[PDB]
């Protein structure tokens, strides 16, 4: 599970219909500043998030592990929307 | 012309909660809502299709965690007459 | 912008006592209520994320009391272009 | 901060025997009532904390005699917030 | 302080024979009826305390022949802070 | 399982409701020197590690087979706090 | 006015892992701990809002398995007058 | 004399959350809190006499939340000679 | 002077006892002794028949909100009593 | 440091388990605290291998005598505990 900004959404048609429902959402991984630095990854929503958001993507065997998103195909899930990130005791990051 | 989304709720949260989550999924410009009284509300979603198809799908996932959801529907292309007649949004 | 806490009563009586608790109980923002017709009222409050939590969930406690509760929900972050078609205070 | 005395009633002609039966049982002031639609009608009533307390209860033996009550509440001492955004009389 | 008669009808038509069984029925002023939504409405009537006495229970009597009669009830007096935050027809 | 030096902490207020309670950190990769020298990835606590301590985080679909991180959506985990590390037989790192 | 958090455990190893944990898990200020007798211990912890709900959540989770833990309960936003009356640091 | 108002509680947390509740209900004072060991804790609250008996009320439904509550007392005018020896905040 | 004493397994018990004891006779009201584990006492100090009447009036007034444990009555303690013990006529 | 830790509703549990912990490893008794009702605590600080091997020698000891209400083990407690809490080991 790593840091992430939304950055953007991704819109599929014909899609395997266990997922319908399902929203695609378009992730970076981000350093503990808000500051996007990474390669673009996809995963969807199960906790309402939104553009501009930092949020938690777990990914693999272990992203299913929430309803909405069991026995469907899915590798990379959020779970999380983080409101203060701390390091060492000064914080870096803030809602 | 842009297409149609609607999600009609008892309550009132159902339509905050499926506006938003129709939102956050796909380009889409929310448009409005109207009340049509006795807790009915209707909100209101216009766009591209395969963008609203999403939304839309998104949207009832979204409220019906809270309950209600009355009906669910989505116009590809609304007759201009509609537009004209109906507020929409796209209304001339 | 801020967070979103959304608290729903189908009496004017069990929104009051349900938004005074909601105050009192943290560092949040009262805007005012919007009514839907035929009964049901929404209190809306908002604020940093935390404490709406923790104001609605003592708040929707703090309703149960007097009456029924329709729904209790949250947002964390509402997308920008509700905040611009919706009450929610925060409008530009 | 005057007291909070609410009576919620199903009928127009509830309300206003639970208001004058209020106003005749302790030195209360009455700002008014808030419709919130589907027949539900509020009366709001403001004084000290003692007062509020005891006209309520004495308004609602003449409002369950007349009409369907609803809810009966007391809020002692609301907070800044309330006042200030919603619209029970004791507003800036 | 000029009494005060009330009649609350689910229908419009309850309200009116009621209403005109009333004027006719003893010397009583008809100001005007009000709305709750939800199709509750009231009928408002002052006067004397005796013609309402004898206009309500004629009223009564003839709604019962039309419609659901909600409540049926009469102030001989209205605290004046009644009368001056709600609108029954005196307000200074 | 990485070797790991813990450097914060992470608060989520809209989480996976299955996960409440759990102690979220931000590790990186470390030298067996005690030299952070990674990205920062999160996991969960099942030990009681602590900023400042060099632990292990096992990754991947096994990092559920550990008391209350269970059936949790969770892909990386802490399960040790190191106290030597042995090169060659010259200890490199210790408490 | 930051936020209050504690954890109160009838024996004492519970307190302290209560405390480090609430600690290791969010940024918090131990604050200390107050003896009430009996054996009874409390750790009392202040920070931010969302901070204190992780730290308490996870330190009940992490005395349990200790056992006992007696009572835990968070306030977001205390009154002013009691950091001022009572001894949970915050006292001017 | 300023009322008195006394919550005990088996557990410094309830006291707090006693406590809380209380001096946001009503315009109390509130001036600390006695410890006679064993894990009881007494909160001490002063004030108007309607408030105490609404605060008061407050604070067992706050505290039967959390902790076990010992007793719950009232003392609209305590003697003169009371309020000299004991810590309840009127010590001349 | 004579002595008279509430101890009730919970504070609350013993200040309502007090109210009802001063209020009911004329009494002097020396303070409270706290033996620990949740047990405190009660001390009020006067004539015999205040003491016997006030004492009456907290036994009957803390049973209602306490759990009264002991209430007893000395018409007059010896004099090396008010010597070691802290019952305010101490010199 | 490391923390070991042990309770026991008895002044006699807690000496032995101390001493048993000090004679098993290598670690600093630094005092106990009494938390009242009985209940008293040792604490021990220490690397933290010896730790664990000492408590689980103590508990053994202590479990000869009477019950043994809490013991565990901290690898490395925050900073910011040992500065408020006695812990020895203050700055």
């Amino acid at each position: 599970m790593v840091l992430g900004k939304v950055v953007g959404t991704v819109v599929a048609s014909r899609k395997e219909p266990r997922i319908e429902g399902l929203s695609l959402l378009l992730v970076r991984a981000c350093d503990p500043d808000g500051t996007p630095t990474g390669g673009a990854v996809v995963c969807a929503d199960a906790v309402g998030a939104g553009v501009g958001e930092v949020v938690l993507y777990a990914s693999g065997s272990s992203a299913r592990q929430t309803e909405v998103t069991n026995n469907r195909p899915v590798d990379a899930t959020i779970m999380a929307i983080v409101d203060l990130v701390e390091m060492g005791g000064d914080v870096r990051f803030r809602k | 012309a842009d297409a149609l989304g609607m999600i009609e709720v008892r309550g009132f949260v159902g339509m905050v909660e499926a506006a938003d989550a129709m939102v956050k999924a796909a380009k889409v410009e929310l448009i409005g809502y109207e009340k049509t009284g006795g807790g009915y509300v209707t909100a209101v979603v216009r766009g591209d299709v395969a963008a609203v198809k999403a939304a839309t799908e998104a949207g009832q996932r979204a409220a019906e965690r809270v309950g209600e959801v009355v009906a669910v529907h989505v116009i590809p292309r609304p007759h201009v007459n509609v537009d004209a007649a109906l507020p929409l949004g796209r209304t001339p």
